[PDB]
């Protein structure tokens, strides 16, 4: 990755990523709305599930998706990092997140304390495989998590910025 | 005419975009053997140029429908009846396109098969053809084709189910025009996507067992799956 | 572009 | 039924894409042309509805008739046999559509006319039609079609020339016809590209005096014989 | 593929 | 333009012409054999008017083809320079030289005493205007042709390498 790619720029390749290669096609859309690296989106545009399509030409290929606030509860004082929101496995390539198995819900980003970053994070699984779900949201590490289901390395990430409606 | 012939005059015209006389070619085929079976080419063959005859007048049909009701909205009563009895003269022929194909498939088609993919294909068939009389029949003749189109679909799924892998595209079209039934006829657009959902969840839990030209195969149907599902379930 | 089988 | 609803309703059948009967409601307006000519929009019409009629019977016309040759050179007799009974239907179809055409240009559309570009329109209409017949038509039709193109086609010249503006789409669309008749039908490619590359000149040099909408009209043709001249002209 | 004029 | 731009490095820029801004499409083929700048063609490739495409956006702008060999009559010794091979002028946009003007008529390449370019320029006129022929074909020169009318810079040009057949 260049120093200044906006997933480091936004300090996702740091906080929560290493540098990768982006391989896979990932669009991430609440309503009509498409979300870009370091835009702002309000809690109230933001409460229900995006539309999450994932890129790749071989629907045998399963990819994995993970939504993570690594600025929880405060971007100043983050140390719930990272809140997991929503956790997808089992999404056929050429394919969208609702094709996928939720392994935990969505849940609609309400940040306080400053801006948030709600970052989206996609693997390509080895293949077919059973993901248990996290026994509670808060210190997640998406690291770690990779590491214990052999996703190795990112495939796509992108994130959005959102702050308490004033 | 020898059966190789008719056959051959089907292809000559295939590639003349002749339809009506492509369909003319194979009714002799599947006319002149019995309860046995067309193979596949030529049934293949069959349901192209039936397909193609019926959706040319499918297209005319909508294009005329949606002139119609715009100018029933505006209240040009001398168009509307001009309109009609035009739209009259075109469903006049969805009707002729539609019992040749179902009388064909009641008397030789359908009870002629003895295995299951023939069985599943022949009674989608049906389903197709009491589905293209339900978009544009009215009222109670509407509703006699909506429930000719269930049971040959049901009895379609019955056998697919029992029978042939979640991945056969055969099945797989079954799927996919069942779930159009639902959703265009039966305005049912939670049972059309959950019967469509349900097919495409199925096969890929095993298109990585299928060889390649398999997997191509399938995977041309469950693109189409797909996309449906994509658009029903839109912002 | 609601869409059927090609058979 | 009004010579207004005849027109609307020939607009129905081509947004339909069912030209037979865009053929059949703008016969009956033409067939009152007298001390009492078509609109351009009336005459267009026309003109599109006979075109793709005519235009899907060549298309068909042309691919059989090369797989009639390739089976030629095979050595199938049979397939031969079947395959020239069948491009003898078709050929069938061709005279019966050219001569509705062309008894309708003489008994009302040619003499009826009154413009410049109305006579060469028609003229040139006359022209097309005769050489469709020369595309297929063999030994004695195939001459009396190779002459009356060309003597329809000078008549309409004779009235452009004079008559028309060089940059006149109707006056380059003639030029147009006009050539490809002199390359495809009496195998002259000097011949075809004189005339192509004089009329390209001639409203090339007027090209820029037009209107936006008079330049788009002109040049659409103009690109036509641009491409036909590269193509003759090709390595 | 040699044109004719599209009227 | 860039030093390492093939006409710079090929001398057309220098010996020929001031750098400019390619802005048209230019093609020049001599039967089924594409020029590329230095590529070399025997004489006998060449013995007839290539085709030359000629591209712009449309046909009420005309352009003017220039043809010299700036090599005459050896490149150790060209007091010649530039002979005149060919000159066509107003043609029309999205056509070719076939469809202009000639006003020099082509003469074929004859190399001798080593490696001759000849080289292709293209230049938009301001509109139809009235241009002459040099009365001879040696010692033209293509900057001050392009000034006396009025034909800004070249929008386009290539070359080729030629020389005697043993």
């Amino acid at each position: 990755m260049r120093d200044r790619d906006p997933l480091v720029v936004g300090r996702v390749v740091g906080d929560v990523l290493d540098a990768f290669v982006r391989s896979t096609n990932l669009k991430v859309t609440y309503g009509s709305k498409t979300v870009s690296n370091g835009l702002e989106l309000k809690p109230s545009m933001v409460t229900h599930q995006p539309r999450v399509e994932v890129g790749g030409n071989d629907m045998r290929t399963f990819y994995t998706l993970v939504m993570v606030d690594p600025d929880a509860p405060s971007p100043s004082d983050p140390n719930l990092r990272e809140y997991l929101h929503w956790l997808v496995t089992d999404i056929p390539g050429t394919t969208a997140a609702s094709f996928g198995q939720e392994v935990m819900s969505y849940e609609s980003p309400r940040p306080t304390m400053g801006i948030h970053r709600l970052v989206f994070v996609l693997f390509q699984q080895l293949g077919r495989q059973t993901v248990y779900a996290p026994g509670w949201r808060q210190n997640f590490n998406t690291k770690d998590f990779a590491e214990l289901y052999n996703l190795g390395s990112p495939v796509a990430a992108v994130y959005f910025n959102s702050q308490r409606e004033a | 005419m020898s059966r190789e012939e008719n056959v051959y005059m089907a292809k000559l015209a295939e590639q003349a975009e002749r339809y009506e006389e492509m369909v003319e070619y194979m009714e002799k085929v599947a006319k002149t053997v019995d309860v046995e079976e067309l193979t596949v080419e030529e049934r293949n063959l069959l349901s192209v140029a039936y397909k193609n005859v019926i959706g040319a007048r499918r297209a005319s049909w909508r294009i005329v429908s949606s002139i119609e009701q715009k100018e029933e909205g505006r209240g040009n009563e001398e168009h509307v009846t001009l309109i009609k009895e035009y739209r009259g003269k075109i469903e006049a022929e969805l009707s002729k396109i539609c019992d040749g194909i179902l009388k064909l498939l009641d008397s030789h088609l359908v009870p002629s098969s003895t295995a299951a993919e023939s069985k599943v294909f022949y009674l989608k068939m049906k389903g197709d053809y009491h589905r293209y009389l339900a978009e544009f029949k009215t009222g109670a003749e509407r509703k006699e084709a909506a429930e000719s189109t269930m049971v040959a679909y049901k009895a379609a799924q019955d056998i697919a189910l029992a029978d042939l892998a979640p991945t056969h595209p055969i099945r797989l079209g079954l799927a996919l025009n069942f779930s159009v039934f639902y959703y265009e006829i039966l305005n049912s657009p939670d049972k059309a996507c959950n019967l469509a959902k349900q097919a495409f969840d199925e096969a890929i839990s095993e298109l990585d067992t299928l060889g390649e030209e398999s997997y191509k195969d399938s995977t041309l149907i469950m693109q189409l799956l797909r996309d449906n599902l994509t658009l029903w379930t839109s912002d | 572009r609601v869409l059927s089988a090609p058979f």
